[PDB]
């Protein structure tokens, strides 16, 4: 078996070391450039893997859960060969996959896709904390102190049942000092709204990412995913098991504020395009034309909507006082004056936004709500529309039909940019920059 | 305080430096800050009036060997600082104008001061004086990318009709393409009529 | 490479370090002689040293980076060497603590990451969900009744040790090897106090639209109870994993991770923008120097909220409320409160919320609340099950967390009345009483409430009476010391003044930022003002005096014999006592009573 | 350079000064031309002025107090972790100002520490300058913590690498 | 008058121009040597004789820009220098792996000439060109590791870089000189 695994590993080593287009060894260069900035991963385009040697892609797509670890191993060996002098240490490199295969919509994924590489898209509705998973367990026997170690690959693992040569019935314990761990995050992906069938409730999948794919995306972002559609045996029918996606690649339509507040991401070409756009003399008129272009007239409202999107400048003073930077606009008036259509456009164009209707809202449902975590039996705080809109806009349509004590709950978050909760023994002032 | 307007002006200098340094083309340099400069020059005139007042009052003699020495030294240093800020701003915009001269005019005018406009004229006159004198066999205003290819394909990007060259013609038909000696068309690549390589 | 072979060299290098930086030897001996004196004199300092980590770097960078990056192999030899130093002093294991310059190891519960496991880290955050304190068994001793020997047994778990020693099942011996019956000897057996706290990320730091992360800290022996919930803290300790992480095959779940902790080595309380500020003799002398300026009360109150125009009488009342009068205890334990309770009710955009936010940033201990966002239970205290043990336990609410501090309440009239029914005991008795879940207790809530509200109508209606303008019951309004009514009443001169002030306020630029770059007549500074308030709260308890009483009774009778009630009198006494604290004076005097009456006259009459 | 704009800006930063004499008329430094400056007045002055008043006097007219950017706190932060440190938040021109301060008061300790800082940050800076696209968040964060001095060195270095890569792979 | 990016270094194109002035061995596919039994090259930067006396497949040495100008047409084939072969590049790789401190004595123009000839003379190599590209890549990667190790020892005093290429030097120049300059400025500032 390990002879064949060695041949697979050598085949991938050759793919990294030999693949070349227009005089550039793109994977050698990418691996080196990643090593210098100390991200130990490689992004592979499966078009290139198919083009190199379609037998390799056949092995990978037949059984990715066995072949992806071997590819990662190959990447480690090349990483050492191109960044450490041979005969004068690095972790196991994550493999990230880019693909243009035909997507399966989230609702169509089923038993025929188990253990296959799958491509899909949706909106991330939740992101859990960074749990820790072992890559390498240092192990020893509780009685005779036989010491060994278990390398782990996270594609579906256990300790051994009895000692590897009396030691008692269940003999092994972990040694955490010499064991190694990685970040693991859970995301919940909900299917695209315009792809939901007629009269159906929108379906969602739990899915996991690890190493450098953690914290890459945040709730509300629309994403496309490459991953192994796979199963886990929950503690809860008969012979029934929970589906999930082991993520191998994430590609958001755009990246915004995922784990960054002062950091940014812009290319030189788009920065220069924005710079020469900023210098245009008719810029305000062009932006006003861009707002809701199929809505006639309402020019001062469109001008105000540009101002609301842009916002002012937030300020913090030696007093300690904070001055509100964002802008609030109310459209009050007659029926069919395109107010709701304008709110729809603003929710569509803003980089961060939420749309709610006042009669569909709640005080908690808007600012933030207390929840009880069921198996912990303990209270925690979950964000409402103001939290999800933080750093952007909340479009409160149908505002006059909001119940008054729901309406009053907006006051602090609307002026002080904060939500002062005091409930169930929780006391916090969450930020809401909306 | 007397240094502040100089700091505002050289922060302006730094921002226009970054504006010019971010791109391959000559970015059109921003407006000449006449208002901040006039505020500085008026501030310098006030500092001069203070030196005049003090050098008058050294006839009246108040503690002058130290106190008048100190007041004079401080106001003198304020004037040195304001001179440095003014000259830093003007030297940067001079440098950018010299660059633009060699790049184009030696082969947006509202943004210059009149001294800068006539300076740019005189500097172009100087560049032309060099390439018109001795060393004339080299077009000193030419490019500084080495000649990699003697024959090039060039696609006609804008129409200009029939023009002669040293031993022939080009009819610059829109979206026609030539295969031609680079030295016979370089002027038109610089002038933006021809596209490739 | 095996750790034991290098333990001796590491020990002698830390011994050479301690010998070199002899301030640590002096500290060890100071602790020892203090404890010896207090043991004999019939309260005890712990066997713990804070080493400046900079000193250890400048001594030996290799050992320093060993403490940072491999503490499980470098702290035990350092603590052994320290214990040997303490042993070398004339006539128990000594522990270490660390301060300074952690660099990349300075983190928060968000950016603490699996790459940091088993390293020494410093985390900044806010404490929540402190467990009960429990004794943790570490050694048990047993008298073998027939054999006569004292047998013993050590114990281990993943929290007791920096390295993963084999576990011990917490079972007490009962029989000798020969089968002789054992008896456990408490008092010779050894237990450490153990406490588990959740440090939460500071909400100001959490990125856009994400909620605060949190991590669990373990504290042992003298570190226990060094913090309560709501404390902003910096914790230093070893970030660790523990448990099986589902690798034990009884757990079918493939995806769950390992539990992780910080094993704490020191705990620093914070209010940097320290919870208690240190005062140099220079600070003492400056504080006294300023107190003799004839109009110091005006200087300090003008120095409050310098970005708020006007509202002079409110800022004066706020200053006296930060410096509340002395609490009285009388016969049969009868009690008179010393807090000053303020209600700002008035028109919108009259800086009521901004004044609350200034107070929140200026008091030593302030808890923010808002009317809709506050439950009555979330305000007093809430019953929860402590998952560490399974017992019903109280979680302190805002009024209890602000004890010996202040509470800020914005949008106060927007509260539901079953919330305001829970306000009454705090105002009237400085306490809250619980009678539910089989828990029957009373908790201290001794704090100045300052609150902001609007009238029942959107703006104050001068055609109608205060009880008709103001939503709250008279049974609640009478409990506030000062009821302020403010209005945004239009006037060109005042509008010009406030406008040009607000434009100066909005034209501010903090240091070092470029023009237009986004952010990441004598008056005292806010740090100075915070120090002055701490000084006056700690070091002066003004005594009432007859010359002040004469002014007080004259003014009280005059105010009453023209809304006034019996409670107005001790409010005047409190305001006078607090103004005596502003003067740093051991006595209340006629000046204090005059200012107190002037300010309460403003509040009542709109003078 | 006299016209070196980043030097003109660096000279505009301010340092804590303690005056050594009672001098009439200089109160405009204290925002009132009609009053004296007094001995042991502690005041922040721009370095283009503070540099001179600390040498002319005899006792010089000004003593320069130790600025916070070279305090023991900052030096210890430097000496633990040079690459993680946010020098830009300490002072945007910290290296130019350190060079001026070392020259103004010959100080071997600070010269060594600033040399160590520069070298250890130059390694990381070269790593981010050498890595090229085929911006990375790990690079995008590090460039915030660079001084204007280091940002200039980074742009020049990274442009050199990018130009070389361009020439090698594009015909 | 000189662009900002050319102030204190060479562009990669200028490095190519410098390397293009080297002589190179070619097989002519034209005959210019006239028999005893018409235009001559008449150059002024380089020697005119070899071009005036070419005979087809009698190998001869000419300046590289002329060799490329001929190889742009079918009229020439450029003989690879001896170092640019699989066995020789493998020997240099083994030297690089064997001696961590030294750079192997590849000629100063090696990367530039490899780029030029792989693009303009892809059909003239005896070895399969994909292997030569692979081994040139191995060499640049290993030498870059050595460069990174070297930069840990920058000084206020001096540095030694025995066999580093012209292109590798030119790539590093606006970094090494700047950092050593600022270390000098820090050091000299401390002197009394
Ligand atoms: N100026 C306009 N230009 C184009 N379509 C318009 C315009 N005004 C109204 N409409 C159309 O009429 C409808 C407007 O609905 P809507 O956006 O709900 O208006 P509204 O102001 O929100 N009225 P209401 O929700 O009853 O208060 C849409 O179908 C629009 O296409
Ligand atoms: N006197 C003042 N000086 C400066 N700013 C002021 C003043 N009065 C109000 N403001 C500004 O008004 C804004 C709103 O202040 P805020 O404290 O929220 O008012 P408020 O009294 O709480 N109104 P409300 O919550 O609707 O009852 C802030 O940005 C203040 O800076
Ligand atoms: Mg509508
Ligand atoms: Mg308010
Ligand atoms: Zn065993």
């Amino acid at each position: 078996n390990d002879d064949d695994n060695t041949e697979i590993i050598k085949s991938f080593k050759n793919f990294i070391l030999e693949f070349r287009l227009d005089s550039q060894f793109i994977y050698r260069d990418q691996l080196r450039n990643n090593i210098l900035v100390k991200n130990y991963s490689l992004t592979v385009n499966m078009e290139h893997l198919i083009g190199y040697n379609e037998d390799i892609y056949k092995k990978l797509s037949d059984e990715p859960s066995d072949i992806i670890p071997l590819f990662e191993t190959a990447i480690t060996q090349v990483a050492k060969r191109i960044s450490i002098l041979s005969r004068a240490s690095l972790p196991t490199f994550q493999l990230i996959l880019n693909s243009n295969a035909n997507q399966i919509p989230l609702r169509d994924l089923d038993s025929e896709h188990v253990s296959k590489i799958v491509r899909l898209s949706g909106i991330i509705i939740s992101t859990s904390v960074l749990s820790s998973r072992a890559t390498y367990l240092s192990i020893m026997c509780r009685n005779c102190r036989h010491t060994t170690s278990i390398t782990i690959n996270n594609f579906n693992v256990s300790l051994p049942r009895s000692c590897l040569s009396n030691c008692g019935p269940d003999p092994y314990i972990i040694i955490h000092e010499s064991s190694k761990f990685i970040d693991q995050q859970f995301l919940k992906l909900q299917e695209i709204p315009e792809l939901v069938p007629v009269g159906e409730m929108p379906r969602n999948l739990t899915m996991t990412c690890d190493r450098y794919l953690t914290n890459k995306v945040i709730p509300g972002t629309r994403v496309t995913i490459v991953g192994i559609y796979s199963i886990y045996n929950s503690k809860n029918g008969v012979a029934i098991r929970t589906p999930y996606i082991k993520i191998l690649g994430i590609q958001s339509d755009v990246e915004t504020s995922s784990i960054w507040n002062s950091v940014t991401m812009f290319t030189e070409e788009e920065e220069e395009e924005f710079l020469q756009l900023s210098r245009n003399p008719k810029l305000y008129e062009i932006l006003t034309n861009s707002i809701a272009p199929s809505i006639f007239g309402n020019e001062d409202i469109k001008k105000a909507i540009v101002c609301l999107l842009m916002g002012g400048s937030k300020k913090i003073l030696p007093d300690g006082m904070r001055l509100r930077g964002d802008i609030n606009v109310l459209l009050l008036g007659d029926p069919g004056t395109a107010k709701s259509q304008l709110l729809k456009f603003v929710e569509k164009v803003s980089p961060i936004a939420v749309y709610t209707s006042g009669k569909g809202s709640s005080a908690a449902g808007l600012t933030a709500s207390v929840q009880r975590d069921p198996m912990t039996r303990e209270f925690y705080l979950e964000g409402g529309a103001m939290v999800l809109a933080d750093g952007g806009v909340v479009c409160i349509d149908e505002f006059d039909k909001m119940r008054d004590e729901d309406r009053v709950a907006i006051h602090e978050a609307m002026e002080q940019q904060t939500i002062s909760i005091a409930k169930a023994g929780i006391t916090t002032v969450l930020n809401s920059r909306t | 305080m007397y240094g502040d307007l100089g700091n505002k002006l050289v922060l302006e200098a730094k921002r226009t430096k970054q504006l010019y340094a971010r791109s391959n083309q000559d970015v059109n340099l921003p407006m000449y800050h006449e208002d901040i400069i006039r505020n500085i020059l008026k501030e310098v005139s006030n500092l001069r009036k203070n030196t005049e007042y003090l050098k008058e009052q050294q006839q009246l003699g108040m503690l002058d060997d130290k106190v008048a020495k100190c007041q004079y030294f401080v106001t003198l240093l304020c004037m040195e600082r304001n001179k440095r800020c003014l000259l830093a701003y003007q030297r940067l915009r001079t440098d950018i104008l010299d660059s633009m001269a060699w790049n184009n005019n030696g082969l947006d005018t509202n943004n210059l001061s009149h001294q800068e406009q006539e300076y740019l004229k005189e500097y172009c006159d100087l560049i032309t004086d060099l390439k018109s004198g001795d060393l004339v066999d080299i077009d000193l205003s030419g490019s500084l990318v080495p000649p990699s290819d003697v024959f090039i394909d060039v696609r006609v990007l804008k129409d200009a009709g029939e023009i002669q060259t040293e031993y022939g013609v080009f009819n610059l038909i829109k979206d026609s393409q030539f295969f031609v000696r680079q030295s016979d068309v370089e002027r038109l690549i610089q002038q933006g009529y021809l596209q490739k390589i | 490479f095996a750790p034991d072979a290098v333990f001796g060299d590491r020990v002698r290098r830390f011994q050479e370090f301690l010998d070199t930086f002899t301030s640590y030897r002096d500290s060890v001996r100071s602790i020892q002689v203090y404890n010896s004196n207090n043991a004999a004199n019939y309260n005890i300092l712990p066997h713990r040293i804070i080493i400046s980590l900079d000193d250890l770097r400048e001594f030996d960078r290799s050992f320093w980076s060993g403490i940072l990056v491999e503490p499980a192999y470098f702290i035990p030899p350092a603590e052994k060497a320290l214990t040997d130093l303490a042993d070398s002093m004339d006539d128990h294991p000594w522990k270490l603590s660390f301060k300074g310059s952690f660099g990349a190891h300075a983190l928060s519960p968000r950016t603490l990451t699996a790459q940091h496991l088993n390293k020494l880290v410093s985390v900044e955050g806010i404490v929540t969900k402190t467990s009960l304190v429990r004794p943790k068994l570490i050694r048990s001793v047993h008298y073998a009744a027939k054999t006569g020997r004292f047998h013993y047994r050590d114990y281990t778990d993943a929290t007791t040790t920096l390295t993963t020693r084999i576990p011990t099942p917490a079972i007490y011996p009962t029989e000798d090897t020969e089968g002789n019956k054992l008896t456990t000897e408490y008092g010779y057996s050894t237990f450490i106090d153990h406490q588990r706290i959740t440090v939460q990320e500071m909400p100001e730091m959490a990125p856009a639209g994400q909620l605060p992360r949190s991590i669990d800290v373990i504290l042992d022996d003298d570190l226990v109870d060094k913090t309560k919930p709501g404390d902003r803290v910096n914790v230093v300790g070893v970030f660790k994993s523990l448990g099986a992480g589902g690798m034990n095959q009884s757990n079918s779940n493939t995806l769950i991770g390992f539990k992780t902790l910080i094993l704490g080595n020191t705990v620093y309380p914070l209010h940097a923008r320290a919870a208690r500020q240190m005062l140099t003799d220079f600070d003492i002398r400056n504080i006294n120097k300023l107190s003799k300026k004839k109009d110091i009360f005006d200087i300090l109150s003008q120095s409050l909220a310098p970005s708020i125009y006007g509202h002079d009488h409110i800022k004066k009342a706020i200053l006296l409320m930060l410096m509340g009068g002395v609490e009285k205890n009388l016969e049969n334990g009868s009690h008179l409160r010393g807090d000053i309770n303020i209600l700002m009710v008035g028109d919108p955009s009259t800086a009521k919320s901004q004044l609350l936010r200034f107070v929140l940033n200026t008091a030593s201990l302030a808890i923010a609340t808002t009317g809709r966002g506050s439950s009555g239970v979330g305000l007093t205290a809430a019953v929860t099950t402590d998952r560490e043990t399974g017992e019903r336990r109280l979680e302190a609410g805002a009024m209890v967390l602000a004890d010996r501090g202040v509470v800020c309440i914005d949008e106060f009239d927007k509260m539901t009345d079953v919330d305001r029914v829970a306000i009454h005991e705090v105002m009237e008795q400085q306490t809250v009483t619980i009678a539910k879940a089989g828990i029957h207790t009373t908790l201290n809530a001794r704090c100045s409430v300052i609150a902001a509200a609007n009238p029942v109508f959107g703006q104050y209606d001068v055609n109608r009476d205060p009880h008709q303008n103001i939503a709250l019951p008279d049974s609640l309004l009478s409990r506030f010391d000062l009821l302020f009514v403010v209005t945004d009443d239009i006037n060109e001169i005042r509008d010009r003044s406030i406008s040009e002030h607000v434009l100066r306020t909005h034209r501010y630029l903090p240091p070092g930022y470029l023009e237009g770059e986004p952010v990441r007549p004598k008056l005292v500074t806010i740090p100075f003002l915070r120090k002055y308030v701490q000084y006056a709260k700690e070091r002066v308890i003004p005594q009432l005096t007859q010359e002040a009483i004469n002014v007080i009774v004259k003014n009280y009778t005059d105010l009453r014999n023209d809304p006034i009630t019996a409670r107005t009198l001790e409010t005047l006494i409190r305001l006078a006592t607090a103004h005596a604290k502003v003067r740093l004076s051991k006595t209340v005097n006629k000046v204090d009573a005059k200012v107190a009456a002037n300010l309460l006259r403003f509040a009542l009459l709109g003078e | 350079g006299y016209y070196d704009i980043d030097d003109v800006l660096a000279d505009g930063t301010e340092f804590p000064c303690k005056f050594q004499y009672d001098i009439p008329g200089l109160g405009y430094l204290e925002n009132n031309p009609g009053r004296p400056i007094t001995k042991n007045t502690k005041l922040n002055l721009p370095l283009w002025l503070a540099r001179i008043l600390a040498i002319v006097g005899p006792v010089p007219f000004v003593e320069l107090l130790p600025p916070d950017m070279f305090s023991t706190k900052v030096m210890n932060a430097i000496k633990t972790d040079p690459v993680a440190l946010d020098l830009h938040s300490i002072n945007s021109h910290f290296f130019s100002l350190a060079i001026k301060w070392i020259m103004l008061f010959s100080e071997k300790e600070l010269a060594n520490v600033v040399s160590e800082l520069l070298l250890q940050r130059a390694q990381e800076l070269n790593h981010h300058a050498s890595s090229l696209s085929i911006t990375n968040i790990a690079t995008s964060t590090f460039l915030l913590k660079l001084e204007e001095m280091e940002k200039e060195i980074y742009k020049k270095s990274h442009e050199s690498y990018k130009d070389t890569k361009r020439w090698m792979f594009k015909k | 008058s000189l662009p900002a990016h050319l102030q204190q270094t060479f562009s990669p194109e200028e490095i190519q121009f410098i390397v293009e002035n080297e002589p190179i061995k070619i097989f002519p596919r034209i005959t210019t040597r006239q028999k005893i039994r018409h235009t001559r090259w008449q150059l002024i930067t380089t020697d005119d004789k070899a071009l005036n006396n070419m005979v087809a497949m009698r190998s001869t040495e000419v300046v590289l820009w002329i060799a490329l100008l001929l190889k742009q047409q079918s009229k020439c084939s450029i003989v690879a220098p001896q170092w640019l072969t699989t066995k020789e590049l493998d020997r240099k790789i083994q030297y690089e792996k064997t001696h961590p401190d030294r750079f192997s004595e590849l000629p100063w123009n090696w990367l530039v000439l490899a780029r030029i000839l792989f693009n303009k003379a892809k059909d003239d190599f005896h070895d399969p060109i994909h292997e030569l590209r692979g081994k040139i890549q191995d060499l640049r990667e290993i030498r870059q590791i050595k460069v990174l190790k070297g930069l840990k020892y920058l000084n206020e005093s001096h540095l030694q870089l025995d066999n580093l290429s012209l292109l590798e030097i030119n790539e590093l120049r606006p970094f090494i000189t700047e950092i050593m300059d600022k270390l000098r400025e820090i050091h000299t500032a401390s002197l009394t």
